[PDB]
């Protein structure tokens, strides 16, 4: 069963790809040395292949969210505003592996290695958390598949398809943003201010001094990092493997309550924040301005209620539990 | 290659000879050889050096500023600065002093125009016969010229950068003169040029320095912030 | 909690952006080598996508005041104006990697890397200042979401939303002033901006702490600037989760009270020995 999200972010998002890229002033990738350098973190990319109005396919650098990232934001984002009221509200108590085997998919790192009962595999598939996303010590299915965060432009059509042509976008849609950081000695300028200080002027001229000195870190640090611009609109396709109803009724409370959470990376600068623009079911819109609603969507959230209301934390702590 | 450029908040702008003399006074004893080697003095020796300085003071608009010339220069001043630091704050207990650190690469590249140089502070009183030659540009040159010729040659042998064999210039005149003491009590005094313009046939990259008797504080200039034409910026 | 608020400048406002850029007399961008282009420092600006009713999504680079900028300027109004003074009430004292971090979140350039105990997490996360920021020399998650500065704008029109969409200005945003003559590009003053701030499930204190920072914020100027007067701002509204809490003499009134109540209770409770523990290095 498709669900496909469209995903109009407000803010841009910022996925940081791992490892130090350098870049100089006014934005050369990776320049010729004896410039300018400065550590650049990028943002995560996948090269993708698209035909750009020429009819030769090539391999184009694609700015993405991982796929990882939108399904641990989908389970967090479950488990904070559906799954755990209805917990507080049973006044039921995790144990602290159910806890973790919960919010990370395994309580530990070593995996069991052997399999499950067939009672206990379809008890665990049937729940409307558990069966979704699985792993816990015994290794599990999920029913869950995630896929990435792709924007909506002219190197996506080969992938999402020519359904949503009417929102690509043509040009680049990243931007690289400075920081800086900035020592408080700059900002003295009066030992009115360092009545607060230990020792006074003459302590933080001795801490200075050490500065100048012995430090070399240092807080004084001019970096920057690639970020995603505003705007873009993203489609985000979810499939599940033959659900219930009560599993496709806490997916759908989880898309209504989505906009509360953010993407990824940038907490200090308000990264990541979205607004849930269209979300389709097999091809179906059930989106309203209220959110997900409609008769046709009715019966999933009686039935995800019905679940909700009776679920204990037995379930959680027999799926933590490791059989070594 | 490498100039460097210490800058002491202090919060008063404070003359380069007074500065020089009061730097001298804080370290009296302690480190004697940081003492003769940022004063210039012959090793075994009170005495300065005739030969160009490799230590430079400067009168900053908010205080006065330590150069470094070249690997020795910018050594002593690293090792240096510290230590100044430290005696500043002892001598003045209720006050911040601020450290600002920067380093201009030097280079000197040949141009088939000239551009307008200038600086604030020339040593160019020699004899008061020479100091009313200025009224015609030709009396006045010769001197002038070869002071700035001889200035910039032995500048560049001290740092070792590359100069061309065909360097020309020419003078404009200066804006005014002014009177400077070695001591408030002294009653001798000297006379120098502020907006002393000349034009040559070459770029000059980072700070400079023309004349002579330059440790003092006299003869420094930023060649570089001067071409970005800021000087229009005074008026009241 | 959504907090927006808005803002105008008496002031151009001038945030500097990297990079080395030429104009010409005329003010072109990077004229041809034959023209005589004169230095130019431009402001911070952000492509957004946006559309001008045709529905063509078009990247459009944005003079913005960059969060972190927004971000340092709301902690040090923070401090210097109701953490500081209420320090100093009480002759508390502050060492210097108190002070450091408070100003900056680490002390050092070298992080810990090291996870702290559920403890101090918990005790710190719910002071009324290092809860809101933190990131202390052990890195720890503030609370406090700062966006940037958006000017309400057409090309900003899909940031903002259905919202503040009457007074909306359609023409450049930025002018050149020249002082050979150096010139850097400044936002024409008496523009509106969006600025927003969330901050997740935060206590009472916090949100008193935040609120008297508005009351105060209008005394400092934006985005350096200090000389030939750049940065002056007033705050015209203040918009405290969907409703108005703004008064011409500031945030307050019956729906604002027991945040002020409860910040009251804080700074006097608070003492220097949670920042000394903060900024203590694990080490």
């Amino acid at each position: 069963m498709q669900i496909e999200v469209l995903i109009r972010n407000i803010t841009p998002i910022f996925s940081a790809a791992p490892g130090s890229y350098y870049v100089s002033l006014d934005g050369t990738i990776n320049p010729p040395q004896g410039a300018s350098r400065f550590p650049l973190t990028r943002a995560r990319t996948m090269t993708v292949v698209a035909e750009t109005g020429d009819g030769v396919a090539k391999a184009v650098p694609l700015p993405i969210v991982p796929g990882n990232t939108m399904r641990n934001l989908l389970r967090r984002t479950m488990l904070k505003d559906v799954i755990e009221p209805a917990l507080r509200d049973k006044s039921a108590q995790l144990s602290i592996g159910a806890y973790a085997t919960a919010y990370a998919g395994n309580s530990s790192g070593n995996p069991d290695g052997v399999p499950s009962s067939f009672d206990e595999i379809v008890t665990m598939r049937a729940h409307p958390f558990l069966g979704l996303f699985g792993g816990g010590p015994r290794m599990l299915q999920g029913r869950l598949m995630v896929d990435s965060l792709y924007p909506i432009h002219q190197f996506s059509q080969r992938i999402i398809g020519s359904d949503y042509i009417n929102d690509s976008i043509k040009g680049g849609i990243t931007e690289i943003v400075w920081t800086r950081r900035n020592d408080p000695i700059l900002q003295l300028g009066s030992p009115d201010d360092a009545a607060v200080i230990e020792g006074g002027a003459q302590a933080a001229n001795d801490w200075i001094t050490s500065l100048l000195a012995t430090t070399k870190r240092g807080l004084k640090a001019f970096n920057a990092h690639e970020v995603v611009i505003a705007g873009v609109k993203w489609l985000w396709r979810i499939n599940v493997d033959r659900p219930s109803e009560s599993q496709i009724g806490l997916i759908l409370l989880a898309l209504n309550k989505l906009a509360n959470q953010r993407i990824a990376g940038g907490h200090a600068k308000d990264y990541g924040r979205f607004v849930i623009e269209d979300v389709i079911l097999d091809g179906e819109s059930v989106w309203t301005p209220s959110g997900v609603s409609g008769q046709a969507t009715e019966q999933f959230f009686d039935a995800i209620a019905e679940a909700l209301d009776g679920m204990t934390s037995s379930e959680f702590e027999q799926f933590a539990a490791s059989a070594k | 290659m490498f100039v460097t450029q210490v800058i002491f908040n202090m919060g008063e702008r404070a003359y380069p000879d007074r500065a020089r003399a009061m730097v001298a006074e804080l370290m009296d004893g302690v480190q004697p050889g940081l003492v003769a080697t940022l004063m210039n003095y012959i090793p075994g020796t009170s005495t300065s050096r005739t030969e160009f300085p490799t230590v430079q003071f400067g009168g900053a608009s908010d205080g006065f500023c330590l150069l470094g010339f070249g690997d020795g220069g910018g050594a002593i001043v690293r090792d240096a600065v510290p230590l100044i630091h430290a005696a500043l704050a002892r001598r003045m207990p209720d006050r911040i002093i601020q450290v600002e650190h920067k380093e201009h690469s030097l280079s000197a590249e040949a141009r088939p125009y000239v551009l307008s140089y200038t600086v604030p502070r020339m040593v160019v009183q020699k004899k008061q016969r020479h100091a009313e030659r200025l009224l015609h540009e030709a009396e006045g040159k010769a001197h002038l010229e070869g002071l700035f010729l001889r200035s910039l040659q032995r500048q560049a042998a001290a740092v070792g950068l590359p100069l061309p064999e065909n360097l020309e210039v020419e003078f404009k005149g200066a804006v005014g003169n002014f009177a400077a003491k070695h001591n408030p009590n002294s009653k001798v005094a000297y006379r120098g040029l502020r907006g002393a313009v000349f034009d040559v046939n070459a770029r000059l990259g980072g700070i400079w320095t023309a004349g002579f008797m330059l440790s003092k504080g006299y003869g420094q200039f930023n060649a570089t912030h001067q071409l970005s034409g800021a000087v229009n910026a005074l008026s009241e």
